[PDB]
DNA sequence: GGAGGCCAAGATCTCAATTTCGTACAAGAAATCCTTTG
DNA sequence: CCCTTCGGGAGGTGCATCCCGGTCTCGCTTGGCCTCC
RNA sequence: UUAUCGGCGAGACCGGGAUGCACCUCCCGAAGGGUCU
């Protein structure tokens, strides 16, 4: 049981994005900002860590194997216990006093939930966040516009039928009508949303009420199109995401981790390889990361601490170095005493 | 930069040139340097002191130049004992609120009404003194004609435009911070402004 | 049940343009920057994936085939759902209970809508963003300028009638009097622009209406035609640009429907637009690389070279997926 | 044997419930502007 | 020494947790009992 | 300022779990041409 810190750079092969529901807003996607609004912004160590947890369940699911039609011994509510932290089944306490000394236990005999937590038990594994290194690493990616596809190109228009045409011919109707009446609607409630500015707080009210209500009049606007419910014609506003080529700093530290703990979390790391992909957005092949870690271990009491070696993911491969990673690796895949179905 | 003062963009007085300005912080004890250089400097002005108490409503100028106990001479703040009359009108603490939004510079629709109700219940010339240009905008458009020929201050115009225009015409006269110590005589000596409007404290804004 | 990083090179046989809507401002037609103004300009994954999306599209459809009269069996509800994955019958939605484990049927009938997902459904294929590997390797093209025809060759003269030779000496006199007037107002306008809110705003949006209604006060000649062109920013010719797709956890299936529409897309090799300027084509190779999970490198599978003088495929692995795809016929696209 | 210290015991009872500064300003000059233009 | 285009259009939805566990005191005086001198 | 004088103090980890993701080609058109050992 030694404390490993995997300090460490990830490259961006390609873009990098994540949507955070707080970092959301109006505006549009956006990157958490590491502060306030105009801060750097920083992947979140919360997505790092869900990849590499599914990357460390999928290991274990393998690990276990799967019976010839191809499915796993694991439960279903087994699968949330460990790859989510969730007890659907619908026990799971923290102070329970007969579970204080069951941690150890079920540690020893559960390296993922161990490595990766659950409400109740600690997560020896705890993975920070991804933050760049240099500045102006992000902008605004993959903006667009859905077109309709027979405009762009003509020849679509010999596979359609006749009937099939005035179907078309009717949806971009009502797209026109539809879309000029929301766009009346829009610039008049846009209208009265900039009144909101300058207004008595008791008038705040009235006009929130009023432009819901002019919400639900687009709302059934677009309801009453029989054609279409979307437009098919729109901008695809742009997404938030680290620059390819964008160095982001990570730490990851594994407390107090046992050899057969940090064998998990490297052949979790290893899984996660195969499929390198980070965020959100995987059309567009946003995600994919080049990642290299050194693994540095800190006995307590020690004034320095001892790289153990470096773990480099890259596309060509994955590079293990140092013999005590490697013995780590060794006894997660040699010890056969594991009970996931805890 | 960084190391003292304040940061800004300028644009030079001729050709308009872009530039990002910054602040000398070591040259502010440079001007009282230059003013002990003098045999003996008298420093004087109508509003220097911020309270009524000569030691302790003076320390801006004690610490704007540097001056410590070497150059502190003496601290008198000196007063006419009748000088005019003076009536005032105040907002209570019930008044609406200048600022709905002050981050963003939102004037509550409620006091500027209020605003423009009590400019347009005044029976004689007045001078009213907002803090900024864009406060002058909206009471302008929010305010009418009130029976009283109404000024403004556009931003940039001198002053001495608008009070000449305002001069031969009294009334309403609008004007922003720009005006700092000039006062629209009636053009013989004799006042031409009744009343003196502070519409809002010019409180600065936040320097972070 | 694999999935396959296809990694390679974009080289630019003509020059590759992309009008995206944020990238592009009113100072001029600008690539999108891969972070801020001054970082390398990228051609977007959204273009090459819409490009192989209707590619992919196109194969189906030729795959199942035409009637007599040569019209596809699907609908259009049915045609939007695979190349553009909008259901105009609007039944599709998200974590929907019921879609539960409907998602391997459906992908199994439905390769292409498995490759490129729809609204809920999780699409198989990421198609990155093209990365040119030197630096410079971009610039501004097209430019030039609309002209007077008549003008500048004479012999059209001899194939115009009087009264067409009248109307077009009036419309180079209303043109010229509509320009001397639309770069007085603009002029102002700019002026205006330079002196400095809502209302100067307001004023602004009056002053361009003004100009809308000068431009419709026009007999003949409303659109001017002696006109220049803003050029438009694209990557030069011969410029390699990194390109990196994955399909993840892609059938024999959905791969080879997707070398299958890289084929069809290698047919005429278009990315982005300005087609007018030939531009768009490209020839690009890629390194197809599988990755079982838990090894710890990835094999090559085969190579895929596009070409003007062919598409090239090496590799037993890619001819076994084109083989499967094209082989099961138990695929149902009319879903 | 006396004279310091440590501990226990001694009557019942007093009244009351809390919440977030300030908003926008800019004059007559050595200047460096400059240096022109050439 | 020309002359700078049109507008299209701008999402649908999810789901928003569980639980601990809230202290001693003492505001004085006196004698009984313990060891100390 | 109806007197004089009097630190309230000492101890405590609040922590434990979660991928926010899922779909969109932004394209549509133009000769910048002509004057001088």
């Amino acid at each position: 049981m030694r404390t490993l810190n995997f300090n460490g750079k990830i490259s961006t092969l390609e873009p990098l994005t994540v949507t955070v529901k707080n970092a959301v807003s109006t505006s549009g996607h956006r990157l958490p900002r590491n502060g306030g609004f105009n801060a750097a912004p920083y992947f979140p160590g919360t997505s790092i860590r869900g990849t590499l947890r599914h990357a460390a369940h999928k290991v274990i699911v393998d690990r276990v194997g799967l019976n010839a039609d191809g499915k796993s011994p694991f439960d279903l509510a087994e699968h949330f216990m460990l790859a989510q932290g969730v007890d659907i089944n619908g026990e799971a306490e923290t102070f329970a006093p007969g579970e204080i000394n069951a941690g150890a236990e079920l540690r020893s005999k559960n390296p993922l939930i161990s490595l990766f937590g659950r409400w109740g038990l600690s997560g020896k594994v705890g993975i920070g966040n991804a933050i760049p290194d240099g500045d102006n690493q992000w902008g605004m990616f993959g903006g667009g516009a859905r077109s309709i596809m027979f405009q762009r190109d003509e020849s679509l228009m010999e596979f359609l039928e006749t009937d099939q045409v005035d179907r078309l011919e009717r949806l971009l109707e009502e797209q026109a009508e539809a879309s000029v009446d929301i766009s009346q609607i829009k610039t008049e409630q846009d209208a009265l949303k900039k009144a909101m500015k300058s207004a008595d707080k008791d008038t705040k009210a009235e006009l929130q009420i009023k432009v819901r209500e002019l919400d639900e009049k687009i709302q059934a606007r677009k309801d009453q199109k029989q054609e279409s419910r979307e437009s098919i014609r729109r901008p695809i506003d742009p997404y938030e995401a680290f620059i390819t080529g964008a160095e982001l700093s990570h730490r990851m530290s594994i407390k107090n981790a046992t050899d057969e703990e940090a064998g998990l979390f490297i052949s979790a790391l290893i899984r996660f390889a195969a499929e390198p992909r980070f965020g959100g957005h995987a059309n567009h092949n946003c995600g994919l990361v080049e990642a290299h870690w050194t693994v540095t271990t800190w006995k307590p009491g020690e004034l320095v601490p001892v790289t153990l070696g470096e773990i480099v993911i890259t596309p060509n491969g994955v590079e293990i170095t140092g013999d005590e990673l490697f013995a780590m690796v060794k006894a997660f895949n040699e010890n056969q005493s594991f009970d996931f179905t805890a | 930069g960084l190391s003292g003062g304040q940061k800004g963009v300028g644009v030079s007085n001729k050709r308009r040139e872009p530039a990002l300005i910054a602040v000398n912080p070591f040259i502010g004890m440079n001007v009282g340097r230059y003013c002990t250089q003098w045999r003996s400097a008298l420093l004087t002005s109508a509003t220097l002191s911020i309270t009524s108490t000569p030691e302790t409503g003076m320390e801006w100028l004690c610490k704007a130049l540097g001056l410590t106990s070497d150059t502190i001479s003496i601290r008198k703040i000196f007063s006419p004992d009748v000088y005019g009359s003076m009536k005032l009108t105040i907002a209570g603490a019930d008044f609406p609120k200048v600022f709905n939004d002050p981050k963003e510079q939102i004037f509550s629709g409620q006091w500027l009404k209020a605003v423009v109700e009590q400019l347009s219940c005044i029976q004689g010339p007045a001078l009213v003194l907002t803090a900024s240009h864009y406060e002058t905008r909206m009471i302008a458009n929010q305010l009418g004609e009130v029976s009283q020929p109404v000024y403004i201050q556009k931003a940039g115009q001198a002053l001495s435009e608008i009070i000449k225009q305002y001069q031969e015409k009294p009334g309403i006269l609008i004007s922003a911070g720009a005006s700092v110590g000039v006062s629209p005589r009636g053009e013989n000596g004799e006042q031409i402004f009744q009343d003196l409007i502070i519409t809002r404290i010019p409180f600065l804004p936040p320097d972070r």
